[PDB]
């Protein structure tokens, strides 16, 4: 594999199965593969929060949005987005814009691990041999596998909502 | 080698290489498998009837209400054929041709060839591809029959 | 700092009050970036007062308010007549420009942005100051002219109280 | 003892990029930035839920109270700079604590500016 | 870059807006890959309108469950709402693979318009540039023809 070894033992059904049934990674360089993972984790981390946000909003808990609209917004998260006051949406975009600015320009993640937006690499070990720790690779699997599931899950929610209610 | 047959040679009046033939071989075997599944698959809603039944999504106790060779739909089993389409993709993305080192070898999960009866190479590999070619024409000819010449039988 | 891109024959190296007698190369870089950026805002602002006095955009600013581009007053009265959500979204967009594309890299030229072209055309080029010394000076002088004008037009609206013929005698 | 919230890469780069720590900032720039933040924020707690929260103005009162808070904390900073005299912002060969005093004065100016800007936004919009 | 397959003859290096003064060497191939992909789609798109006009609509049923004789679906804009979303999904899927096939990633053989069709592979008789340039030039014509055709079908109302 050579370059895909930098993201090795971190995907597939079982943790050490480089899936890629399209050749999207072969012939690509090490930095490109790392950047591809940075896109994957960022999508998945947002997808995990997106699914959680979808469920806490599709059950009837839209306080900020019921207290701002002065009426219980519809449970359907897609329809509740329209009812949500335009001031709320613009502030929501701005807050994420500040976070995206903050991570990129002032506090950039490293170039070898472009997904360390919190930056554990300066205090983490990741290469020791203890059992009651050094399971960081396993928790990387749980983040990726859960996030990948959340990505297809949230799309299913949006596609079904926008079509078959 | 492999699918070279007996009644004809390389039958290439048009690939004719190594790497390009390998990809074409994967297409050939793949199309062969589906036709054989489809050909025997089409004869079964015939004699032995539209065998199905049991509690299905919007098709509970559906006796395979998708009739005719095309299957039609109208929320009858053919909508459930999309589940066949989806799960067909799962096998097409897990046990696929990108890690399929030979032409169309899936590592023989069933191990039918581990002396259960099939054999490696020789006639069996040639018999699989030759039978696939016959079924592909048969399935296409069966498609013409349902369209403008009545039904299958 | 004579020879820096901003010296023109009408004044040479102006500096009347002597605000940059000492070197303070950091101070000059900051003030030049302000001079260019304030000029560009003023230049876009100066066109923002002239054009509505001739042409108005066809559609509606806020379709779920009845509000159409025509009935918005011109000048420093649209701030209290254009809905606050409208103005907040311009602020959010200018925030994107100031933080994202139009982010002045330290190593780059004073006004150089890493996503804009030779006159600002979106989708860009890295600056070539020596070859483009004519237009870089042209931008500053036009920005310098615009800053005087936009300070005028706003002042004219503040006293006359409109944007019509009286505001610009 | 290094922890994630203080010694992680993000935490270190966030603390270093604060106005109080950002490299290359003149002391008046740090003061101006901190003051703008404080003055803009401090208006809210008074103009809302204040003694005159329901009056027709209800915001000029908040503006005055926020400017008063900014002035009081600036006076406290001046006391600190004339008693402790931090010398981490002084340039070489200057009166000790001059950088801190300049930062505090420009914090007062920035607090006035931020309070006025928040009030202007509230009144206009 | 001034010597690729795009410079035919009637116009030279036609870059009035200066995308090449800063166009990186890989950016050319990326934009060339965009141009080749755009042109090939346009040729397929154009055929897809002029051919159902002269040749009648498909003899068939399109959707075996929702009575689409291909005649209730007009040739032009508005057919997007007439063709089923699944027939739309299935063409989306088919086009989805055609790029999720052998990769067109930067530097890959799929990134310069090469995919393995080889319908017209002349035995290198100084014609590889001819077929390449013809495909690019026709794609440029097809894109312009389509946009006019799209405006023809829209502004008039239907078809041409
Ligand atoms: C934002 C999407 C995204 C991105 C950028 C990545 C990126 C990556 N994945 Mg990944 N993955 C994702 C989503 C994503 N994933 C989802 C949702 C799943 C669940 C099925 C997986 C499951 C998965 C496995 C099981 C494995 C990877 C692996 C990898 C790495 C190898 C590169 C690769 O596979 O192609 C990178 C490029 C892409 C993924 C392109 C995105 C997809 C294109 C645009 C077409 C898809 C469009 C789609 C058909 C239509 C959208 C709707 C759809 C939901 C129906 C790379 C870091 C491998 C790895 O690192 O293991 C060591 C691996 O084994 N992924
Ligand atoms: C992908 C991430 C994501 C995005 C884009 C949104 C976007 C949105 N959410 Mg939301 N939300 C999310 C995750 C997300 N949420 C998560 C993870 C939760 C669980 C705590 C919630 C819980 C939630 C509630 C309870 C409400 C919203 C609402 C809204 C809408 C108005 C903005 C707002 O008040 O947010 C506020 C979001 C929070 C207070 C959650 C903070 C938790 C963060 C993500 C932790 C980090 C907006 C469409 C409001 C609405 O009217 O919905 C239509 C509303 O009342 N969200
Ligand atoms: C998916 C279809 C498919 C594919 C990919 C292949 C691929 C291959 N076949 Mg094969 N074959 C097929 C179907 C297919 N076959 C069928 C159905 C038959 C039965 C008649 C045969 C009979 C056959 C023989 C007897 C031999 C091969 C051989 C080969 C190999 C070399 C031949 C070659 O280069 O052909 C390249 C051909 C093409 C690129 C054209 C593709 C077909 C076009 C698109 C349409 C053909 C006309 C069709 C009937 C009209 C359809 C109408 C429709 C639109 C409605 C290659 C691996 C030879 C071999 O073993 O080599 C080692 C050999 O001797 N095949
Ligand atoms: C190309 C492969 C293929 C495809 C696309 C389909 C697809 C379909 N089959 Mg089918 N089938 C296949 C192979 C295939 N099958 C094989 C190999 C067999 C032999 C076991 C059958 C036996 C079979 C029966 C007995 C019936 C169908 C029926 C159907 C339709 C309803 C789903 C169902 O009950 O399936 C059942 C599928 C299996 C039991 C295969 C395992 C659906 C369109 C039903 C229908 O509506 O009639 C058209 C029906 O009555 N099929
Ligand atoms: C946003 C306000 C602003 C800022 C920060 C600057 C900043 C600058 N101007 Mg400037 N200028 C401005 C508005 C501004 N200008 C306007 C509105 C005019 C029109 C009257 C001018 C006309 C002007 C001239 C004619 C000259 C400068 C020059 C300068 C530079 C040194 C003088 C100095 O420190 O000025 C504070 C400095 C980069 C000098 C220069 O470019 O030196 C190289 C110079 O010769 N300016
Ligand atoms: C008792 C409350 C109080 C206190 C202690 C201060 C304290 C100070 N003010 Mg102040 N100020 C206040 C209320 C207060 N202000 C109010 C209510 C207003 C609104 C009219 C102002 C408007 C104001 C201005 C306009 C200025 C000050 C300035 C100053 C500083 C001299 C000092 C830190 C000056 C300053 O910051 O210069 C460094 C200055 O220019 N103040
Ligand atoms: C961005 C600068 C700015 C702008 C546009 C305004 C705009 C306005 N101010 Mg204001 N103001 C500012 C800075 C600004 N102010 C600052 C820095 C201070 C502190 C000295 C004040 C103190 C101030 C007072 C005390 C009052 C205004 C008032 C007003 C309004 C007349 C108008 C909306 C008046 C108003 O309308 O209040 C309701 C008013 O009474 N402002
Ligand atoms: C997707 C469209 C597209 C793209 C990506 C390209 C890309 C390319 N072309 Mg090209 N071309 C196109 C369409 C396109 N072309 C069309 C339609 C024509 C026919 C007029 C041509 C004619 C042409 C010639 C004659 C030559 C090129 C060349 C080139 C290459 C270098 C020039 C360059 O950077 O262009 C970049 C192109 C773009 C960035 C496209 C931007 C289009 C703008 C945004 C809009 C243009 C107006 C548009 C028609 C408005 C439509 C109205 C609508 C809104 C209603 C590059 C690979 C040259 C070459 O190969 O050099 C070696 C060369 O000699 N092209
Ligand atoms: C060579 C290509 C071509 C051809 C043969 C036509 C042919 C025609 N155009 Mg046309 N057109 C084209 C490209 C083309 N268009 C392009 C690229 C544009 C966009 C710039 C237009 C925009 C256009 C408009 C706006 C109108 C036509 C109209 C017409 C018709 C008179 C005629 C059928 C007229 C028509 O029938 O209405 C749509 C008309 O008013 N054209
Ligand atoms: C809640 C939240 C949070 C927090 C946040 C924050 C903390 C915010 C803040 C904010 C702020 C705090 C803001 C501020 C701003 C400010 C401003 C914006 C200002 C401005 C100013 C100005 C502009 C001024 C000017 C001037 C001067 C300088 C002087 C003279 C006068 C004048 C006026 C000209 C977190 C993340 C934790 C999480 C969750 C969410």
């Amino acid at each position: 594999r050579e370059a895909p070894k930098v993201l090795a033992g971190t995907g597939g059904p079982l943790p050490e199965s480089f899936w890629d049934p399209a050749g999207f990674t072969n012939n690509k360089t090490d930095e490109e593969l790392l950047f591809y993972r940075a896109a994957e984790l960022k999508h998945g981390r947002i997808a995990m929060a997106a699914v959680v946000g979808w469920f806490t909003n599709a059950s009837g808990f839209h306080y900020l949005g019921d207290l701002w609209l002065k009426k219980p917004a519809s449970d359907n998260p897609i329809e509740a987005f329209n009812q949500l006051s335009l001031l709320g949406v613009f502030q929501m975009v701005f807050f994420i814009g500040c976070l995206e600015w903050l991570t990129t320009v002032p506090c950039p993640p490293p170039k070898d691990a472009p997904w360390d937006v919190i930056g554990m690499s300066d205090v983490l070990e990741e290469d020791t041999d203890e059992n009651p720790m050094a399971e960081y690779k396993k928790i990387q699997m749980q983040e990726l596998n859960n996030s990948r599931l959340a990505m297809v899950a949230i799309i299913g929610l949006i596609v079904q909502a926008t079509t078959t209610g | 080698e492999l699918g070279v047959q007996a009644p004809v040679g390389f039958w290439d009046p048009v690939d004719g290489n190594v790497a390009s033939f390998r990809r074409r071989r994967t297409v050939e075997l793949k199309h062969g498998r589906i036709s054989m599944l489809a050909a025997m698959g089409y004869m079964t809603p015939e004699i032995t009837g539209k065998f199905p039944g049991y509690l299905s999504p919007s098709t509970l106790l559906k006796y395979d209400d998708i009739p005719n060779g095309l299957g039609a739909i109208s929320k009858v089993p053919a909508l459930g054929w999309a589940q066949i389409f989806v799960y067909c993709g799962y096998a097409e993305l897990s046990q696929d041709q990108t890690p399929g080192s030979p032409g169309a070898e899936g590592n023989f999960g069933f191990k039918v060839l581990t002396s259960s009866d099939p054999d490696s190479l020789e006639k069996k590999l040639a018999s699989e591809i030759a039978n696939g070619r016959l079924a592909m024409m048969a399935f296409t000819g069966m498609a013409t029959q349902d369209g403008l010449t009545g039904s299958a039988w | 700092f004579e020879g820096e891109l901003g010296v023109t024959p009408p004044m040479g190296y102006f500096d009347p009050l002597g605000l940059s007698s000492d070197g303070d190369k950091k101070t000059f870089i900051r003030r030049r970036k302000s001079e260019l950026k304030n000029g560009r805002v003023a230049m876009w602002a100066c066109m923002g007062w002239i054009v509505p006095e001739w042409y108005r955009f066809p559609g509606e600013l806020s379709p779920s308010s009845g509000l159409k581009f025509s009935e918005i007053p011109n000048g420093m009265a649209a701030l209290k007549a254009l809905p606050t959500e409208a103005w907040a979204q311009m602020g959010a967009f200018v925030a994107l420009l100031e933080l994202g594309p139009l982010w002045q890299d330290e190593s780059r030229a004073p006004g150089d942005f890493k996503t804009c072209a030779k006159y600002g055309f979106p989708m860009g080029s890295d600056s070539d100051p020596v070859k483009n010394q004519y237009s870089l000076n042209s931008e500053i002088n036009n920005g310098r002219l615009a800053m005087m004008a936009i300070t005028g037009m706003v002042f004219q609206n503040g006293i006359t109280g409109t944007t019509g013929p009286e505001m610009w005698a | 003892v290094i922890t994630l919230t203080e010694n992680g890469l993000f935490a270190k780069q966030f603390l270093s990029a604060l106005a109080f720590y950002r490299e290359g900032l003149k002391p008046w720039q740090r003061g101006l930035e901190i003051g703008m933040a404080h003055g803009y924020f401090l208006i809210g707690p008074f103009t809302s839920l204040g003694p005159l929260r329901n009056t027709p103005e209800a915001a000029t009162v908040g503006l005055l109270c926020g400017c008063a808070i900014v002035g009081i904390v600036s006076i406290g900073g001046l006391i600190f700079g004339s008693t402790i005299k931090p010398t981490r912002f002084d340039k070489d060969g200057d009166k000790p604590g001059a950088g801190f005093i300049e930062m505090i004065n420009w914090h007062a100016v920035g607090g006035l500016g931020g309070a006025g800007f928040a009030h202007a936004l509230i009144t206009v919009f």
